[PDB]
C-alpha cells in the first residue's frame, strides 16, 4: 500500500532577519521509504544539505528531516521540492514565517 | 514519568538496481543514539547522541556484527515474503520492524514489543503475554506457525524483560542530564484572517522534549475538537520539538476564547488568551 | 536430516581438503566441530543465515563458505594434523536443538606406501569353553592395516549381527614405537552351544577398509590398497 | 541495545 | 568456556550418576548429548527455564535458579548409559553459538552375576581370557610381539548374559597359554584347561 507524505517548511528558531538559522523540511506519513526532498532558494537547488535516519511512526508511515543552515532576509524566498511514487508531479511546499 | 526503548528496523528490496538496504536506528524515548545503514561507505554501528560514546570498543564491535548478520536475515525474509505472499521477484517491497520496551517511573517493564509489517500494511505482531502472535493474514500464520514450533516469542520475552529494560535504565543513566530534563514549550498564538467574516488563532508550541504534547482549542467549553486543525509534532532538528493548532474562530465577539496546552515539562497545564 | 560426507578421507602432506555439510530441514544455523581427545569437542567455524558465517576459535587452516541454506562446507589447507570432526545444524540458534552428522575421521598420510589393507581371520570356539559353559566365542582379527579407516560387523546367516558382539573400542599399534605403524583390531561373537554345534548356521565378519581412490597413483610390488571389503568365513561343528 | 533477529520468516 | 564437573566417570549397572555443569556467563539454553566414541552425538533433552523440568524418569535433567548451572541425572544406570556426555550451552547477544567443553566419559561396569575366570585357546592360533569379574584389570604386555586387547564388554540380549573378555596373540614360539597374563591383575581360582 501507498501513502502520500506530509510536507512541512519551518526553520528550527524563531525567523529574524540578517540572523543565522537552519531550514528544515519534514516529510511524514509516506510509504514506500524511497523519497526525493529536494530544498529552494529562489527557486533553485542547494548542495549543502543533511538529513536525518531513515525511520517510522506506529502506524508503519515513514518519517525525514532535511535541514540546511541558513540567513533569512525579507527578500529570499524558500521552499520545498519533494517526490514520491504517489505524486505525479514534484510538489512545492512555501515556508511562510506568519504561519 | 515513563520511559520507552525502541529498535526501528526496515528493509527496501530493490530489484533491477541491486541488493537490498538495510537501515537500524535504536532511540531512547525520542532521542536517537544508534544508527546502522548497509548502504553506507563502511558499514558500522555509529553514535548519534553525545552519551552513548562513552560505550567501549566491545559494545560498537557486537552491534556491528548483529547488524551485519541482521541485514542477511531480513536479504532471505524479503525472499520468503515473495514465496508467502505469492508475489513475483520483478517487484520492489519492504520489511519494517519494530523492537523495545515502555518502561514505567519504577523502572518496571511496561509493556513489551515485537513488531513486524510488509509492504505499509502489518505482518506478524507480538502480544502483550509475550507468549502469543498475531497474524495479519494466512500468509503470516505460516510465520506465527514456523516461530511457535521453535518457541521464538520466548526468546524476545528474555530480552524485553532481560536486556531491553536493563540497557534502557542504564542509556538513561549515561544521558541524566539531557533524557531525563524536562523542557517545556514556548507558547504564542498568532492571529490572521482567513477572509472578513472569519479569522484562524494558531496556537504555537516551540523547544520542547519530550514529544508527547496535547494541544486543545476550546470555545468556552471543552468539545471543540472536531473543527480544529493540527498539524504532526515535528522536529527542531537539535533534539527539541515543534507543534501548531489552529481553529477557524469566526470575527465578531468571538475571538474571547482559550487554549490549553499540556506538556510533562509545565508544572501546570498552560493556558492561552489572544488580544492585540 | 543432515548428511556430512565423507565418514572417512585421507590427506596427504601440504593438501587442502573439502568437507561436506547438507540439509533440507530448512535449518538457518549451521555449526563444525573438532573433535580430540582430551580437548572435547571445539568450535571451527559456524553460520546463523546465508553469506554470513563467523570465525572463532580454531583456525587458521579452515576456510567456509554459506552460498545456500542447505550447504555450509568446511575446506581445511596445508595447516592442521589428524582429528574426528563433527557437524552440527539447528533451526534458529540459539533456542533450538542441534542435529548432527555422522562425522569424518581425517588422518594426515605422509605417504601412499604405508597404505595397508586388513588381513582378516576367524578363531573357532574352544571346545573346553563349550565343556565348561554352554557358550560359544568367535574371533575376529583384522592384522596389518593403515590408517584406522574400519567398520567390523558380524554376518550370521547373510543378516548383520548386534546382540552378542563385541569390537575394541580402541585398535592396537603392531610397532607401539612407531607412528606409522600398522593396526590391529578384535571382535568377538558369542551365541550359545546349540548354535554353533549346528552345521546349518553360517559364521562371516565382515571389515569395510577405506583405502586409495581411482585418482591415486601406485607404484609398489603390493596390490592397489584400495576401498575394499576383506571377511573371514566359518561354519558349524 | 539490539540483540539478532530470533528467527526468519 | 562450559566446565563439566565429573569430567570422567566409571559406575557399577544400576547405580545412580549424578553430571553437574556451569558457566559464568548467563545462557538462554543448555542441551545435553551423549556420543558413542566415533559417532553422531545423540540428543537427550533442552532446557530453557530456569528451575526443574522435566522430572522424566532414567534420564531427567536440573537448571539452578538463575542460571549457568545444570545437572544431568542418571537413576537405573543400564549398559547403553556408556559415552561423553557433553553440554551444550548457548548465550544472548551476540554470543550466539552452541558451545561445548571437555565432556564427561560415563563408563558403565557389568555386575558379574555368576564369574568363571577361564583363559581358552582358539582353533587356528588366539588365546581368549572370559567370564572374569569387572574388578579385574587386565592391563599392560609387557613383551614386544605379544598382543593384549583392552577389556570389552559382550551383551547376549538373547539370554541377558553379559560378559568381559580380552583376547591374546603372538607370533613367538614361547607364547603359552597359561602364561598368556601375568602383567594383568588375574584372579587365584582361574581356570586353564
Amino acid at each position: 500500500i501507498q501513502r502520500t507524505p506530509k510536507i512541512q517548511v519551518y526553520s528550527r528558531h524563531p525567523a529574524e532577519n540578517g540572523k543565522s538559522n537552519f531550514l528544515n523540511c519534514y516529510v511524514s506519513g509516506f510509504h514506500p521509504s524511497d523519497i526525493e526532498v529536494d530544498l529552494l532558494k529562489n527557486g533553485e537547488r542547494i548542495e549543502k544539505v543533511e538529513h536525518s535516519d531513515l525511520s517510522f511512526s506506529k502506524d508503519w508511515s515513514f518519517y525525514l528531516l532535511y535541514y540546511t543552515e541558513f540567513t533569512p532576509t525579507e527578500k529570499d524566498e524558500y521552499a520545498c521540492r519533494v517526490n514520491h511514487v504517489t505524486l505525479s508531479q514534484p510538489k512545492i511546499v512555501k515556508w511562510d514565517r506568519d504561519m | 514519568g515513563s520511559h520507552s526503548m525502541r529498535y526501528f528496523h526496515t528493509s527496501v528490496s530493490r530489484p533491477g538496481r541491486g541488493e537490498p538496504r538495510f537501515i537500524s536506528v535504536g532511540y531512547v524515548d525520542d532521542t536517537q543514539f544508534v544508527r546502522f545503514d548497509s548502504d553506507a561507505a563502511s558499514p558500522r554501528t555509529e553514535p548519534r547522541a553525545p552519551w552513548i560514546e562513552q560505550e567501549g570498543p566491545e559494545y560498537w564491535d557486537r552491534e556491528t556484527q548483529i547488524s551485519k548478520t541482521n541485514t542477511q536475515t531480513y536479504r532471505e525474509d524479503l525472499r520468503t515474503l515473495l514465496r508467502y505472499y505469492n508475489q513475483s521477484e520483478a517487484g520492489s517491497h519492504t520489511i519494517q520492524r519494530m523492537s523495545g520496551c515502555d518502561v514505567g517511573p519504577d523502572g518496571r517493564l511496561l509493556r513489551g514489543y515485537n513488531q513486524f509489517a510488509y509492504d505499509g500494511k502489518d505482518y506478524i505482531a507480538l502480544n502483550e503475554d509475550l507468549s502469543s502472535w498475531t497474524a495479519a493474514d494466512t500468509a503470516a500464520q505460516i510465520t506465527q506457525r514456523k516461530w511457535e514450533a521453535a518457541r521464538v516469542a520466548e526468546q524476545d520475552r528474555a530480552y524485553l524483560e532481560g536486556t531491553c529494560v536493563e540497557w534502557l535504565r542504564r542509556y538513561l543513566e549515561n544521558g541524566k542530564e539531557t533524557l531525563q530534563r524536562a523542557d517545556p514549550p514556548k507558547t504564542h498564538v498568532t492571529h490572521h484572517p482567513i477572509s472578513d467574516h472569519e479569522a484562524t488563532l494558531r496556537c504555537w508550541a516551540l523547544g520542547f522534549y519530550p514529544a508527547e504534547i496535547t494541544l486543545t482549542w476550546q470555545r468556552d467549553g471543552e468539545d471543540q475538537t472536531q473543527d480544529t486543525e493540527l498539524v504532526e509534532t515535528r522536529p527542531a532538528g537539535d533534539r527539541t520539538f515543534q507543534k501548531w493548532a489552529a481553529v477557524v474562530v469566526p470575527s465578531g465577539e468571538e475571538q474571547r476564547y482559550t487554549c490549553h496546552v499540556q506538556h510533562e515539562g509545565l508544572p501546570k497545564p498552560l493556558t492561552l488568551r489572544w488580544e492585540p | 536430516g543432515i548428511t556430512q560426507s565423507p565418514k572417512y578421507l585421507f590427506r596427504k602432506e601440504g593438501q587442502n581438503v573439502t568437507l561436506s555439510c547438507e540439509q533440507n530441514l530448512n535449518h538457518d544455523a549451521m555449526y563444525w566441530y573438532r573433535q580430540d581427545p582430551g580437548q572435547g569437542l571445539r568450535l571451527i567455524y559456524y553460520s546463523q543465515i546465508v553469506n554470513d558465517f563467523q570465525k572463532g576459535d580454531i583456525a587458521e587452516g579452515y576456510s567456509v563458505s554459506r552460498e545456500k541454506k542447505e550447504s555450509f562446507p568446511l575446506t581445511v589447507t596445508s595447516a592442521q594434523p589428524t582429528a574426528f570432526y563433527l557437524c552440527a545444524s539447528s533451526m534458529s540458534a540459539m533456542g533450538t536443538e542441534a542435529f548432527f552428522g555422522q562425522g569424518t575421521r581425517l588422518t594426515v598420510v605422509e605417504d601412499l606406501k604405508n597404505v595397508f589393507p586388513p588381513e582378516v581371520a576367524v578363531f573357532e570356539p574352544s571346545e573346553a569353553e563349550i565343556s565348561h559353559t554352554q557358550k560359544a566365542t568367535l574371533v575376529c582379527l583384522a592384522t596389518g592395516f593403515y590408517p584406522d579407516h574400519v567398520e567390523l560387523s558380524w554376518w550370521v546367516n547373510g543378516k548383520e549381527v548386534h546382540s552378542g558382539v563385541c569390537t575394541d573400542p580402541q585398535p592396537l599399534k603392531e610397532q607401539p614405537a612407531l607412528n606409522d605403524s600398522r593396526y590391529a583390531l578384535s571382535s568377538r561373537l558369542r551365541v550359545s552351544a546349540t548354535f554353533w554345534q549346528d552345521p546349518r548356521n553360517h559364521f562371516r565378519c565382515q571389515v569395510q577398509f577405506y583405502g586409495l581412490s581411482e585418482n591415486d597413483e601406485w607404484t609398489q610390488d603390493r596390490a592397489k590398497p584400495v576401498t575394499q571389503i576383506v571377511s573371514a568365513e566359518a561354519w558349524g561343528r | 541495545f539490539e540483540d539478532l533477529r530470533v528467527l526468519s520468516f | 568456556q562450559p566446565v563439566q564437573s565429573p569430567q570422567a566417570v566409571i559406575l557399577r549397572e544400576g547405580e545412580d550418576a549424578v553430571i553437574n555443569c556451569s558457566s559464568s556467563k548467563a545462557l538462554y539454553s543448555v542441551h545435553w548429548y551423549r556420543q558413542k566414541h566415533g559417532e553422531a552425538p545423540v540428543f537427550l533433552m533442552i532446557l530453557l527455564k530456569g528451575g526443574e523440568q522435566k522430572g522424566h524418569e532414567k534420564i531427567s535433567a536440573s537448571f539452578n535458579e538463575k542460571k549457568q548451572q545444570s545437572s544431568l541425572y542418571l537413576t537405573a544406570s543400564q549398559l547403553s548409559y556408556s559415552g561423553t556426555y557433553f553440554c551444550g550451552t548457548e548465550r544472548s547477544g551476540g554470543y550466539q553459538k552452541v558451545t561445548f567443553g571437555i565432556g564427561t566419559k560415563l563408563q558403565v561396569i557389568p555386575n558379574i552375576q555368576n564369574p568363571d575366570p577361564a583363559v581358552y585357546q582358539l582353533r587356528d592360533s588366539v588365546c581368549l581370557f572370559t567370564d572374569f569379574d569387572s574388578q579385574t584389570n587386565v592391563s599392560q604386555s609387557k613383551d614386544s610381539d605379544v598382543y593384549i586387547t583392552d577389556k570389552c564388554v559382550l551383551d547376549m540380549r538373547s539370554m541377558d548374559f553379559k560378559s568381559n573378555s580380552a583376547v591374546a596373540w603372538s607370533n613367538k614360539s614361547d607364547f603359552a597359554c597359561a602364561n598368556a597374563f601375568n602383567n594383568s591383575i588375574i584372579p587365584e581360582d582361574t581356570f586353564f584347561p
